[PDB]
Protein backbone atom coordinates (compact mmCIF):
# COMPACT_ATOMS: atom_id res chain seq x y z
CA UNK A 1 0.00 0.00 0.00
CA UNK A 2 2.91 2.22 0.83
CA UNK A 3 4.59 1.76 -2.17
CA UNK A 4 1.96 2.13 -4.84
CA UNK A 5 0.74 5.17 -2.45
CA UNK A 6 4.14 7.38 -2.76
CA UNK A 7 4.33 6.30 -6.79
CA UNK A 8 1.03 7.39 -7.77
CA UNK A 9 2.10 10.80 -5.39
CA UNK A 10 5.18 11.73 -7.30
CA UNK A 11 3.30 10.66 -10.50
CA UNK A 12 0.32 12.58 -10.42
CA UNK A 13 2.58 15.85 -8.97
CA UNK A 14 4.66 15.20 -12.45
CA UNK A 15 1.55 15.04 -14.27
CA UNK A 16 0.64 18.12 -12.95
CA UNK A 17 3.88 19.64 -14.17
CA UNK A 18 3.92 17.82 -17.35
CA UNK A 19 0.08 20.03 -17.56
CA UNK A 20 1.76 23.31 -16.78
CA UNK A 21 4.49 22.51 -19.59
CA UNK A 22 1.88 21.92 -22.31
CA UNK A 23 0.64 25.32 -20.75
CA UNK A 24 3.50 26.70 -21.96
CA UNK A 25 4.00 25.48 -25.37
CA UNK A 26 0.41 26.73 -26.35
CA UNK A 27 0.91 29.79 -25.05
CA UNK A 28 4.62 29.80 -26.91
CA UNK A 29 2.79 28.88 -30.17
CA UNK A 30 0.23 31.29 -29.79
CA UNK A 31 2.75 33.85 -29.72
CA UNK A 32 4.48 32.59 -32.55
CA UNK A 33 0.96 32.18 -34.64
CA UNK A 34 0.55 35.59 -34.44
CA UNK A 35 3.80 36.63 -35.33
CA UNK A 36 3.72 34.85 -38.17
CA UNK A 37 0.01 36.12 -39.11
CA UNK A 38 1.71 40.12 -38.89
CA UNK A 39 4.60 39.24 -41.02
CA UNK A 40 3.00 37.04 -43.41
CA UNK A 41 1.12 40.46 -43.89
CA UNK A 42 4.73 42.69 -44.31
CA UNK A 43 5.71 40.10 -47.18
CA UNK A 44 2.52 39.72 -48.77
CA UNK A 45 2.21 43.63 -49.03
CA UNK A 46 5.23 44.01 -49.92
CA UNK A 47 5.67 42.51 -52.41
CA UNK A 48 2.06 44.05 -53.86
CA UNK A 49 4.03 47.56 -52.90
CA UNK A 50 6.87 45.65 -55.33
CA UNK A 51 4.65 45.20 -58.49
CA UNK B 1 16.70 21.79 -55.45
CA UNK B 2 19.21 22.01 -52.31
CA UNK B 3 16.53 23.67 -50.57
CA UNK B 4 14.49 20.30 -51.28
CA UNK B 5 17.38 18.40 -49.87
CA UNK B 6 17.56 20.91 -46.91
CA UNK B 7 13.69 19.83 -46.00
CA UNK B 8 14.37 16.49 -46.43
CA UNK B 9 17.18 16.22 -44.10
CA UNK B 10 15.47 19.24 -41.24
CA UNK B 11 12.25 17.31 -40.99
CA UNK B 12 13.86 13.88 -40.65
CA UNK B 13 16.81 15.18 -38.32
CA UNK B 14 13.88 16.68 -36.30
CA UNK B 15 12.04 13.66 -36.08
CA UNK B 16 14.81 11.62 -34.56
CA UNK B 17 16.10 14.74 -31.95
CA UNK B 18 11.50 14.43 -31.02
CA UNK B 19 12.07 10.66 -30.42
CA UNK B 20 15.32 11.45 -28.44
CA UNK B 21 13.85 14.16 -26.21
CA UNK B 22 10.58 12.09 -25.78
CA UNK B 23 13.10 9.35 -24.40
CA UNK B 24 14.53 11.98 -22.19
CA UNK B 25 11.67 13.08 -20.68
CA UNK B 26 10.41 9.43 -20.18
CA UNK B 27 13.46 7.66 -19.07
CA UNK B 28 13.51 10.80 -16.42
CA UNK B 29 10.05 9.42 -14.91
CA UNK B 30 11.27 5.99 -14.64
CA UNK B 31 14.14 7.47 -12.75
CA UNK B 32 12.39 9.47 -10.56
CA UNK B 33 9.75 6.49 -9.69
CA UNK B 34 12.88 4.44 -9.10
CA UNK B 35 14.63 7.01 -6.93
CA UNK B 36 11.81 7.56 -4.85
CA UNK B 37 11.08 3.91 -4.24
CA UNK B 38 14.13 3.31 -3.23
CA UNK B 39 14.35 6.19 -0.76
CA UNK B 40 11.02 5.47 0.97
CA UNK B 41 11.88 1.63 1.39
CA UNK B 42 14.96 2.60 3.18
CA UNK B 43 12.51 4.64 4.84
CA UNK B 44 10.15 1.72 6.72
CA UNK B 45 13.08 -0.34 6.25
CA UNK B 46 14.55 1.42 9.08
CA UNK B 47 11.32 2.02 10.95
CA UNK B 48 10.30 -1.56 11.03
CA UNK B 49 14.17 -2.49 11.95
CA UNK B 50 12.97 0.11 14.49
CA UNK B 51 10.04 -2.15 15.60
CA UNK C 1 -3.55 -2.86 -4.03
CA UNK C 2 -5.97 -3.40 -7.01
CA UNK C 3 -7.72 0.07 -6.97
CA UNK C 4 -4.11 1.41 -6.66
CA UNK C 5 -2.41 -0.70 -9.52
CA UNK C 6 -5.49 0.56 -11.85
CA UNK C 7 -4.40 4.24 -10.91
CA UNK C 8 -0.88 3.62 -11.02
CA UNK C 9 -0.81 1.73 -14.57
CA UNK C 10 -3.39 4.61 -15.57
CA UNK C 11 -1.27 7.34 -14.65
CA UNK C 12 1.78 5.65 -16.39
CA UNK C 13 0.05 5.40 -19.35
CA UNK C 14 -0.82 8.87 -19.26
CA UNK C 15 2.92 10.37 -18.39
CA UNK C 16 4.03 8.61 -21.17
CA UNK C 17 1.76 10.33 -23.43
CA UNK C 18 2.37 13.26 -22.24
CA UNK C 19 6.07 12.64 -22.91
CA UNK C 20 5.54 11.31 -26.59
CA UNK C 21 3.03 14.66 -26.78
CA UNK C 22 5.60 17.81 -25.20
CA UNK C 23 8.36 16.02 -27.43
CA UNK C 24 6.42 16.59 -30.91
CA UNK C 25 5.50 19.85 -29.55
CA UNK C 26 8.84 20.95 -28.94
CA UNK C 27 9.73 19.51 -32.41
CA UNK C 28 7.21 21.86 -34.18
CA UNK C 29 8.08 24.53 -31.74
CA UNK C 30 11.46 24.46 -33.15
CA UNK C 31 9.93 23.99 -36.30
CA UNK C 32 8.29 27.76 -36.36
CA UNK C 33 11.60 29.67 -34.58
CA UNK C 34 13.11 28.35 -37.91
CA UNK C 35 9.70 29.57 -40.35
CA UNK C 36 10.16 32.99 -38.34
CA UNK C 37 13.98 33.47 -38.71
CA UNK C 38 13.94 32.38 -42.25
CA UNK C 39 10.89 34.01 -43.60
CA UNK C 40 11.83 37.51 -41.65
CA UNK C 41 15.05 37.48 -43.35
CA UNK C 42 13.03 37.34 -46.68
CA UNK C 43 10.86 40.21 -45.45
CA UNK C 44 13.38 42.43 -44.05
CA UNK C 45 15.90 41.41 -46.73
CA UNK C 46 13.15 42.43 -48.85
CA UNK C 47 12.34 45.95 -47.54
CA UNK C 48 16.05 46.36 -48.52
CA UNK C 49 16.04 45.22 -51.89
CA UNK C 50 12.81 46.64 -53.31
CA UNK C 51 13.89 50.04 -51.26
CA UNK D 1 23.26 32.48 -47.44
CA UNK D 2 21.11 29.64 -47.44
CA UNK D 3 24.27 26.63 -47.55
CA UNK D 4 25.38 28.38 -44.63
CA UNK D 5 22.14 28.39 -43.06
CA UNK D 6 21.15 25.19 -43.76
CA UNK D 7 24.68 23.91 -43.12
CA UNK D 8 24.56 25.44 -39.99
CA UNK D 9 21.56 24.29 -39.10
CA UNK D 10 22.30 20.55 -39.54
CA UNK D 11 25.23 21.36 -37.24
CA UNK D 12 22.90 22.43 -34.24
CA UNK D 13 20.34 19.73 -34.83
CA UNK D 14 22.88 17.14 -34.96
CA UNK D 15 24.47 18.46 -32.01
CA UNK D 16 20.97 18.21 -30.38
CA UNK D 17 21.51 14.28 -31.60
CA UNK D 18 24.64 13.11 -30.42
CA UNK D 19 24.34 15.00 -26.60
CA UNK D 20 20.57 13.89 -26.68
CA UNK D 21 21.99 10.20 -27.13
CA UNK D 22 24.65 10.71 -24.22
CA UNK D 23 21.63 11.99 -22.15
CA UNK D 24 19.47 8.73 -23.12
CA UNK D 25 22.73 6.76 -22.68
CA UNK D 26 23.08 8.32 -19.05
CA UNK D 27 19.50 7.54 -18.17
CA UNK D 28 19.63 4.11 -19.01
CA UNK D 29 23.20 3.88 -16.80
CA UNK D 30 21.80 5.78 -13.72
CA UNK D 31 18.23 3.43 -14.37
CA UNK D 32 19.70 0.76 -13.86
CA UNK D 33 21.76 1.67 -10.79
CA UNK D 34 19.06 2.84 -9.05
CA UNK D 35 16.54 0.07 -9.81
CA UNK D 36 19.68 -2.65 -8.51
CA UNK D 37 19.85 -0.12 -5.04
CA UNK D 38 15.81 -1.04 -5.20
CA UNK D 39 16.14 -4.20 -5.98
CA UNK D 40 18.68 -5.15 -2.94
CA UNK D 41 16.89 -2.94 -0.87
CA UNK D 42 13.17 -5.16 -1.42
CA UNK D 43 15.42 -8.31 -0.60
CA UNK D 44 16.38 -7.05 2.71
CA UNK D 45 13.12 -5.92 3.26
CA UNK D 46 11.25 -9.28 2.69
CA UNK D 47 14.50 -10.71 4.80
CA UNK D 48 13.29 -8.63 7.83
CA UNK D 49 9.67 -8.89 6.99
CA UNK D 50 9.97 -12.70 7.55
CA UNK D 51 12.43 -11.95 10.70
Amino acid sequence: NALLGEEAATLKKRVDQAGLDLARLSRIETDLEAQLAAERARVQAVENALA
Amino acid sequence: AHQADSGRTIRGLESQVEANRAEISALQTRLETATGRADKLEEMNGQISAR
